[PDB]
């Protein structure tokens, strides 16, 4: 199916005037492959997947130089934003950035992303057309004007539509065995009787990749939302993901309820029922 | 802007007593990123615990996975203790084998 | 493959 490359950056100024934290992680789909951590001070872009560790020293030197450039960039941003909003240095603030590209089943470009957040809220974002910006507040409009005069969108578009896509295909090819896999979820249902009157049916999905999945309950073949609980998809720690959906039902009506599982790895959607 | 972390304590594989496994504590949806996570064994902090690299979701909220290799028994009790600026006191979630 | 250029807020 479709694939994506994503970079996520977190820059956190710390209380007082110490040195801010900078974190960069790279993903292909739901598989992380690089990282850079100032609290884990090695000063090198580090591999986190076997298919990227085969890249030569020129690649790692290049990414290391670039990730340091990214780090120093956000180091200025924290100070710039401190001025935009009139904030002292004594406080702790967070700058976040994400960018990347999507490709379809044919590995051709689909969409590009390049967006920022400050203290957990939108700051500025490049729209879908990759030519205009969305400024969340007055401060961000200063960035929008500056970046419009410098034609930043035109430069980022070339990277997102070109460079980003070209290197995603290389990553997908080098990590073909593991990046292009689809692990269908291993599903089962459990039954827990709270009392003589109610019972909880939990529908499990385990060891699936990628993370995208849909778990839904139905009663008599009709969607059921009341008396249900759904947890966030969670990582297993071995590259796969987990998720479950529960519903509280009256004793004797368990057979009315069905669990429906949709996943790209499944040949067909799954329907589970308590036997 | 502050968001409280969602906590999930669970094992990598289905928990069989005597089998080596991994105890996981997944914190998500929180902000700011600074957070304190400990894995407990019978109420005492486990010394050597690893964690994933900090990242965030589409809505800018952060998430982290803390984990350690462990061999469960029927006598041992594991939990995850989380403290965050949004929490007046540390939140302890006991590991439920069926959740 | 990171962006080769940088832009300041």
């Amino acid at each position: 199916g479709s694939h994506s490359m994503r970079y996520f950056f977190t820059s956190v100024s710390r209380p007082g005037r110490g040195e801010p934290r900078f974190i960069a992680v790279g993903y292909v789909d739901d598989t992380q492959f690089v990282r850079f951590d100032s609290d884990a001070a090695s000063q090198r872009m580090e591999p986190r997947a076997p298919w990227i560790e085969q890249e030569g020293p020129e690649y790692w030197d290049g990414e290391t130089r670039k990730v340091k450039a990214h780090s120093q960039t956000h180091r200025v941003d924290l100070g710039t934003l401190r001025g935009y909003y009139n904030q002292s240095e004594a406080g702790s603030h967070t700058v976040q950035r994400m960018y990347g590209c999507d490709v379809g089943s044919d590995w051709r470009f689909l969409r590009g992303y390049h967006q920022y957040a400050y203290d957990g809220k939108d700051y500025i974002a490049l729209k879908e057309d990759l030519r205009s910006w969305t400024a969340a507040d007055m401060a961000a409009q200063t960035t929008k004007h500056k970046w419009e005069a410098a034609h930043v969108a035109e430069q980022l578009r070339a990277y997102l539509e070109g460079t980003c896509v070209e290197w995603l295909r290389r990553y997908l090819e080098n990590g073909k065995e593991t990046l292009q896999r689809t692990d269908a979820p291993k599903t089962h249902m459990t039954h827990h009787a709270v009392s003589d009157h109610e019972a909880t049916l939990r529908c499990w999905a385990l060891s699936f990749y990628p993370a995208e999945i849909t778990l839904t309950w139905q009663r008599d073949g009709e969607d059921q939302t009341q008396d249900t609980e759904l947890v966030e998809t969670r990582p297993a720690g071995d590259g796969t993901f987990q998720k479950w959906a529960a519903v509280v039902v009256p004793s004797g009506q368990e057979q009315r309820y069905t669990c429906h599982v949709q996943h790209e790895g499944l040949p067909k959607p799954l329907t589970l029922r308590w036997e | 802007i502050q968001r409280t972390p969602k906590i999930q304590v669970y094992s990598r594989h289905p928990a069989e007593n005597g089998k080596s496994n991994f105890l996981n504590c997944y914190v998500s949806g929180f902000h700011p990123s600074d957070i304190e996570v400990d894995l407990l064994k019978n109420g005492e902090r486990i010394e050597k615990v690893e964690h994933s690299d900090l990242s965030f979701s589409k809505d800018w909220s952060f998430y982290l996975l803390y984990y350690t290799e462990f061999t469960p028994t029927e006598k041992d009790e594991y939990a995850c203790r989380v403290n965050h600026v949004t929490l007046s006191q540390p939140k302890i979630v006991k590991w439920d084998r069926d959740m | 493959y990171l962006q080769p250029r940088t832009f300041l807020l």
